[PDB]
């Protein structure tokens, strides 16, 4: 009850950050293509049929993020209205709000587990054939078992990172009344836009030939979930 | 039951906040703890709640230490807490509330969590809102069901968190009156609070903390009548 | 007297937000190794003529939003003022600000740029009064004149609308969404300066007046916000 | 705020700044 | 002068949460508004004020109409608001604060503040702090100086909202030695404050309303000795 109490309200929430996130990721996808377009290919026919193919592209990064600021809104909203510490006071523990995290980060990573494969190479399938080797973003993941640059390794991380930021979230979403509520959130939007400009920087970066993309960033990976479990075991004896 | 504190402290950027605060309250007896707004009475309260960690000092409840226990830890040990403010669940039922904390309780079967959650809304006059949610609650009704919750989570020592915090004077007969019901329960109340009119007449006893330090205890006739309280609080009281 | 006092707390705001964003931006200014090359002191003045009338936003709902939850903007208007003397204290405060955005972006900022970067030899960006007279034999290097002439223009609008939903819809607000707001409307105007920008030439025709939409729409916003919601 | 969790949002907002510079 | 207010009204949405209170404020006199929570008599009171703009109503002081101005414009007829906030200018001197506001009189010279700010802080006591800016004062001077601010101001009719609120019952005594100071300068002042067992006991009439209206106006004598104040509000014990 209490746990069904916690997904039907982190949902709402996280299927309104869908909505809004949908349409600042689409006027950034607006701005830019005028600018390649206006001295580039005709604005006439493709202008908006280019705008929403583009979109399994720009969904692998708002999934994980819908998710991750879903929660920050909804845990942090019970915090300041008292329903978390009197939910400690009746006595239950803080794994009802973690089995309440990974229970939605299941439905998310299986439309992020659809989206990364047969969704995602479909839309390069044929929004590069209305314009009329070395690719990879339009093989499936079992056709992706080739050599030199093949990045699965990135539509891997894409997954697991729905679990290692719903893992995160569940400590890092107490509001403390003296700070605010917005400056309580610094700690953890810091540390998820880290988590992107490193694995960007290491995709693009191991696609030379500079570092081999299993090593760094599965390391990246492994830090940071093993960051998520300290941060969720902190209240024991000191070590 | 006997739960004890004993020598609690605490230094907040190493201003000495509260030093050698010990208070007792047993089963069936409402105490108070109260004094100035100078640190005192709250941090002394929440350390035997526990949402604010001690520096130095003991808390037994009559035969166990839970001092380096959480909240959600000595919860399961007795003691059971209501914050001050609206604290109930907001998209969810009366009964779907009650029955929220009804459902942790493993020393009881299915059966008995229905049964349990009938007896605590007759108790309380609930039961004519089973199916409404809160946000159609008054603040009364609000408060009847916090109450309600608080004991289904089977406690001893509920302590209350400003149980009147601004309610006009009609409505501190109805607060009253279950709190003197949960001392005919077997259930140690510790109340901290602003309004000394209306604490001093529900208290048997109570606890004045002012300036780190315990500064007096005892009945509250006999608190009326002492002179160190006096110059630092109730100036001309009653 | 006090109208040296909201325009003290403001002006104090002002230089904490445009200090704070220029020294951010500056070690983001550090990628030109990817040692002790100094690209990036000498391009301060730049980055404060681009961050100013973000600082102008940003630092007035800073400022004026610590004023009405300190509850020392209701008790002074309880207690004589008028809402338009408070308004004519922030643009008392103003006019040292365009004073400023206009003195160093015609002084420093042509100066400091050009000898950093011939200092790193291992749209025509030059001033107000270089551009003018310069182009003559429509097209694009007009718009860079116009958009730079009324920049500081755009500093005292922006204060203008920092104060209009303070009296608005965040006076009762906590200060965190203040910030997030001011950030917002920081991107608003960033996209308003780059898609009004190549499109008022290319796919229509405002001469002069297509570098004024950026300033003129964020006007509009502010006399409605205090006009017909009053 | 504290000591240790303000010299976390110096600290991890650094490495967000110099990470910005490094994919430009 | 009188300040009255007559048949004024309040309707949010539907609900009209204030219907036909009419009120009269004296000179020489405290007199208070009281009631249940949320009744309307936080809102007959900012209609008053000024925040609040009216319905019906018609707020008049001697000889003129207010009930159609502002705040701003109704502080200069002679109404003082004191917010029950601490409302101090905080990173200002307390000389300044009183400077601040006798600026805004056209009728004193600029040599004849000097000395009215000179009398004021020697009334309430406040000369022996005179660069102690206000951030950090006192609780028993976040009270004292805003007094003499807001009578630095002319007032005729100082609104007083929720005085107490909050404060031990040692203090107590110190804020109703100044309310009955502030008008035995010949000052009507309307207190308004939840905690009613010093505002009947430093006023000298009453003006309960709940839930729309007017239900007593007599002495606070007159008040205990009713019926029907006794069933919606204060109860049945009180001596
Ligand atoms: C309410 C909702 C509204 C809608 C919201 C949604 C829609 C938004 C739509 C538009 C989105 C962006 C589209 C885009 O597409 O942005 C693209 C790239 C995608 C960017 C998406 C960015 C925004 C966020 C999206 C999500 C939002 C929710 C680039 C482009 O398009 O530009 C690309 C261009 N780079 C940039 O501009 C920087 C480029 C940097 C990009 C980083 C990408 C990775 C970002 C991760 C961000 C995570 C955020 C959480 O970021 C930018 O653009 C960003 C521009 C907006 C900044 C807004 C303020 C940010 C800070 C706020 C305060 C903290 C690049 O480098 C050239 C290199 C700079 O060193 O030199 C330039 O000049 P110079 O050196 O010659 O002078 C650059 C110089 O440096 C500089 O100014 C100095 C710094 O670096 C500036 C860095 C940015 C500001 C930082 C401030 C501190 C921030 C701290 C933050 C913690 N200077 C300019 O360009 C002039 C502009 O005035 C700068 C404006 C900066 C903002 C303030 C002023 C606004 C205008 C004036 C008002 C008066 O070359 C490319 C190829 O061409 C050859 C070119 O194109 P292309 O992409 O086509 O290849
Ligand atoms: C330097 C760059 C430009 C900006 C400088 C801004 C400086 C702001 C200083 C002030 C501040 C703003 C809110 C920040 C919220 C997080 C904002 C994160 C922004 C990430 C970009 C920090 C204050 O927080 C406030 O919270 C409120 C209760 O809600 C408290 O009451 C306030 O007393 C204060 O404590
Ligand atoms: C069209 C311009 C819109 C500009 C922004 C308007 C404000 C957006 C933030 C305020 C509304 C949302 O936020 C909520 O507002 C109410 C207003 O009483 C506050 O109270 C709450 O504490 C705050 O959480
Ligand atoms: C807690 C931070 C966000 C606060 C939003 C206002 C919260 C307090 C009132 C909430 C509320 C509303 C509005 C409400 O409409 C309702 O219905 C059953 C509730 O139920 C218990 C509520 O708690
Ligand atoms: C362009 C600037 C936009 C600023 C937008 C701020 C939006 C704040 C929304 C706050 C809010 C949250 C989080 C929220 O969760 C909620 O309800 C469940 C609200 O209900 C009325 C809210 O208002």
């Amino acid at each position: 009850i209490i746990i069904r109490y916690l997904v039907r309200e982190t949902l709402k929430s996280q299927l309104a950050i869908l909505f809004i996130l949908l349409l600042i990721f689409f006027c950034q996808k607006l701005v830019r293509i005028l600018g390649a377009a206006v001295d580039g290919d005709i604005p006439a026919n493709l202008v908006l049929s280019l705008l929403g193919l583009g979109v399994p592209e720009m969904a692998q990064l708002i999934l994980p993020l819908s998710l991750f600021l879903g929660l920050l809104m909804t845990l942090g909203k019970l915090y300041t209205e008292s329903e978390i510490t009197v939910m400690h006071a009746c006595g239950l523990s803080k794994a009802v709000l973690v089995k309440a995290a990974m229970i939605l980060a299941v439905f998310t990573a299986i439309v992020a587990a659809v989206n990364v494969m047969w969704a995602g190479p479909w839309s390069s399938r044929h929004q590069d054939e209305v314009l009329a080797d070395q690719m990879d973003m339009r093989t499936l993941w079992n056709t992706d078992t080739d050599r030199a640059r093949a990045e699965l390794n990135w539509r891997i991380t894409l997954v697991v990172t729905v679990f290692m930021m719903a893992l995160m979230v569940v400590p890092l979403s107490v509001v403390n009344p003296r700070q605010g509520r917005v400056l309580s959130m610094l700690p953890a939007m810091l540390l998820y836009l880290l988590f992107f400009l490193i694995q960007t920087s290491l995709k693009s970066n191991g696609g030379k030939g500079k570092l081999d993309p299993t090593l760094w960033m599965w390391t990246v990976n492994l830090i940071y979930l093993a960051l998520a479990i300290v941060l969720n075991l902190w209240d024991t004896v000191p070590v | 039951a006997t739960l004890t504190a004993k020598n609690l402290a605490k230094a907040y950027k190493g201003r000495r906040v509260v030093e050698d605060v010990s208070l007792t309250v047993n089963s069936g007896e409402i105490v108070g703890l109260l004094g100035p707004n100078g640190a005192g009475k709250t941090t002394t309260f929440y350390m035997v709640v526990g949402i604010v960690p001690r520096d130095a000092g003991n808390i037994i409840i009559d035969d166990d230490d839970i001092s380096l226990l959480p909240l959600h830890a000595r919860a399961r040990r007795g003691i059971g807490y209501l914050p001050q403010e609206a604290s109930i669940f907001r998209r969810l039922s009366v009964y779907d509330n009650l029955m929220a904390v009804l459902q942790i309780r493993d020393d009881l079967s299915a059966e008995q969590r229905e049964d349990r959650a009938n007896e605590l809304m007759e108790e309380f006059h609930i039961e004519h809102l089973r199916d409404s949610m809160g946000q159609s609650l008054s603040g009364g009704e609000r408060r009847r069901v916090e109450i309600a919750r608080a004991l289904a989570a089977n406690p001893k020592f509920i302590l209350l968190d400003e149980p009147f915090a601004g309610v006009d004077p009609i409505s501190v007969i109805d607060i009253k009156r279950i709190i003197e019901h949960l001392r005919d329960s077997g259930l140690g109340v510790l109340i901290t609070d602003h309004n000394v009119r209306e604490t001093l007449a529900v208290c048997e006893r109570a606890y004045i903390v002012s300036q780190g330090h315990l500064i007096a205890h005892g009945t509250p006739t006999e608190i009326l009548q002492d002179e160190h309280v006096k110059r630092v609080y109730l100036g001309e009281d009653f | 007297v006090l109208d040296r006092y909201i325009g003290k707390t403001i002006f104090t705001t002002i230089m904490m937000t445009l200090f704070m964003l220029v020294s951010l931006s500056g070690i983001i200014k550090f990628v030109d190794q990817l040692g002790a090359g100094m690209y990036t002191l000498l391009s301060v003045p730049k980055d404060v003529q681009i961050f100013f009338p973000m600082a102008a936003l940003l630092g007035a709902l800073l400022g004026l939003g610590m004023l009405a939850q300190r509850s020392e903007l209701v008790v002074m208007q309880a207690s004589g003022f008028t809402r338009m003397q408070v308004a004519l204290s922030v643009m008392k405060t103003a006019i040292p600000l365009v004073l400023l955005t206009m003195a160093i972006g015609e002084w420093v900022a042509p100066q400091g740029e050009q000898m950093a970067r011939n200092y790193r030899a291992q749209p025509d960006a030059l001033s107000i009064s270089g551009l003018h007279n310069y182009v003559k034999y429509a097209g694009r290097y007009q718009l860079n004149m116009w958009s730079k002439i009324f920049q500081p223009l755009s500093v005292a609008v922006m204060m203008l609308m920092a104060l209009s939903f303070i009296f608005g819809p965040l006076r009762s607000v906590p200060m965190g969404v203040r910030v997030v707001t001011g950030i917002s409307f920081g991107f608003v105007f960033y996209v308003l300066d780059q898609i009004f920008g190549p499109l008022t030439l290319v796919y229509g025709i405002p001469p002069i007046i297509g570098a004024l939409l950026p300033s003129a729409s964020f006007f509009l916003i502010s006399l409605w916000l205090l006009m017909r919601k009053s | 705020m504290s000591k240790a969790r303000r010299w976390v949002i110096i600290v991890l907002s650094l490495a967000v700044l110099v990470m910005i510079g490094i994919n430009m």
